[PDB]
């Protein structure tokens, strides 16, 4: 604090969220990273019970849930990446390879 | 909390930012009823809600709840604050804004 | 925070910043006086003293009370002080002391036998009762010669019965103003 | 906006004033010096430029920081500025240029055969080295008599051989303070 600072400001900030456990259908468990997929982030938000509905994984799937995965990571065309300078904010980790799919979610 | 004020103007002192400001649409709503109640601040006094750590999925912008505030003893200039921000591993900090001031530019 | 006077002008006061760092300035009210002193806050240190002057008055009770201004225009509850000043201590040097009994031109040697001294009056007797004026007067050997007070009065006859009374025992002058309380000249002026 | 320095007193700080309209007053930080500068918005519009003087200041390096204040007592970014200053060029007239061998009332020729000069000490060798005096010597021809350098010196003897020289080879005199970098005394004083 000083005469240039008189107050603090408020603050907020800009983060990039929780890590999920994606699956795949061969049966690896990657849960590394976030995923903008609407079907991992409801599994995580279920399956937790330090919050959520405390629901066990053996009541569910998985070999459903990774098609259903598959189609909600089809990929669109009806535009082109370079037309979005944000795309790391976004949520893109590279504006190059593909980052279109039907839905993307934060 | 109640230590924090101290050092904010009289705009600000017990006021917070709303977290998840446009909540869902849907016919239930009329569209007056929805954007008059879309509401961009909260008071902590008397509101306890407000203190609910969020939860994230993506990238995503969120104020800092304030946890604990104190001074250095030989010199009250120096401050220090916690701010708690997300529940889980998040995949990490992006950028800090102080006031809507972001330190990187746009 | 730790409002205080302090004696040597006729001492200073001085404080520890408020804490409260939007403060822009200080105010005092000070006993007697038509107006505030103001006091800039244009650096801030929770450690450092801010200090101000008090010059010229009169010794005598006094009260002080300080304040300070946040940017909005509200203000602190105030702290009092109440004391008694003093005389400033350094007093002025005297000025044109001088010889009367001089001739055309100038003099080394004066005219006439005995000499006649003015100087003019101090500021500080506006203020201070009971000063005085010291008068010192040697020969070249810087021996005493004579040795005078003169009360509120500002000029002397030198004689030459006092010469030849000193020299019978037995130039260069050197005078002052003078008080109680050590209140004096902070030199002798001289001839 | 276009925080600039500019050269002649050392020179002129200026700039174009911010475009935000509650503005009220500029501070300015210099290295070195204990408090700001502060310069009021008395006026606005937005092509005028503003300036502050830098005065008495040595040559050597520095480094200025400039700021804006809003009504609520927030600033702007800062702007910085790194140059070196110079010595002021227009110094002082030389003052008491004065003859010391002078009778009793006062001269119009000289006392005995050979003149002997005292001058006082200028302020700006406070500050800048290398000052000297220069002094010039004319007869009523006003053809030069003698030209003389006088080191960081405030008196200078005449003589009656210099006299002799001078008009075997054949008063008025003028003297300057002087230096490098255009260092001069406004004026001539003279005699």
């Amino acid at each position: 604090i000083n005469e240039n600072r008189t107050e603090i400001p408020e603050v907020s900030a800009e983060i990039q969220g929780k890590k999920v456990k994606v699956y795949h259908s061969d049966g690896r468990v990657t849960a590394n990273s976030t995923s903008l997929n609407g079907i991992w982030q409801t599994l995580d938000y279920l399956t937790s019970d330090r919050y959520g509905a405390n629901i066990t994984i053996d009541q569910f799937p998985l070999q459903q849930l990774i098609q259903e995965a598959a189609i909600l990571d089809i990929i669109d065309e009806s535009y082109q990446v370079s037309w979005q300078p944000y795309w790391r904010y976004v949520g893109w980790t590279n504006p190059l390879a593909e980052n279109r799919q039907i839905v993307q979610m934060n | 909390i109640s230590i924090l004020a101290k050092y904010q103007v009289q705009e600000e002192r017990y006021k917070l930012k709303s977290k998840k400001k446009l909540f869902g649409l849907s016919r239930s709503y009329s569209l007056k009823k929805y954007y008059e109640t879309v509401t961009k601040e909260v008071d902590i006094d008397f509101n306890l809600a407000a203190k609910y750590i969020p939860v994230v999925y993506g990238v995503q912008k969120i104020p800092g709840i304030p946890i604990f505030a104190d001074t250095e003893l030989h010199n009250p200039n120096i401050v220090y604050v916690v701010y708690a921000f997300a529940e889980g591993e998040i995949d990490g900090f992006l950028d800090f804004s102080f006031g809507d001031n972001p330190m990187i530019c746009v | 925070r730790d409002f205080k006077y302090t004696p040597t002008k006729n001492g200073e006061l001085s404080w520890l910043p408020s804490l409260t760092n939007n403060v822009v300035y200080y105010s005092i009210v000070h006993s007697g006086h038509a107006e505030p002193y103001i006091v800039q806050q244009l650096e801030t240190n929770p450690n450092e003293r801010m200090i101000q002057e008090i010059i010229g008055e009169p010794a005598g009770l006094a009260i002080f009370e300080i304040r300070a201004v946040d940017i909005n225009g509200r203000r602190s509850s105030p702290v009092t002080l109440s004391i008694e000043l003093n005389s400033a201590k350094n007093l002025s040097v005297v000025s044109n002391f001088r010889v009367t009994n001089t001739a055309s031109g100038d003099v080394t040697e004066f005219v006439g036998p005995d000499v006649k001294l003015a100087w003019d009056r101090i500021p500080e007797e506006d203020i201070i009762e009971s000063i005085f004026y010291t008068l010192e007067i040697h020969d070249p050997q810087n021996r005493m010669l004579r040795s005078v007070r003169i009360e509120n009065q500002y000029t002397y006859d030198y004689l030459l019965t006092y010469n030849k009374a000193d020299f019978a025992l037995q130039l260069y002058f050197r005078i002052r103003a003078e008080g109680d309380d050590g209140e004096q000249s902070v030199e002798w002026a001289s001839i």
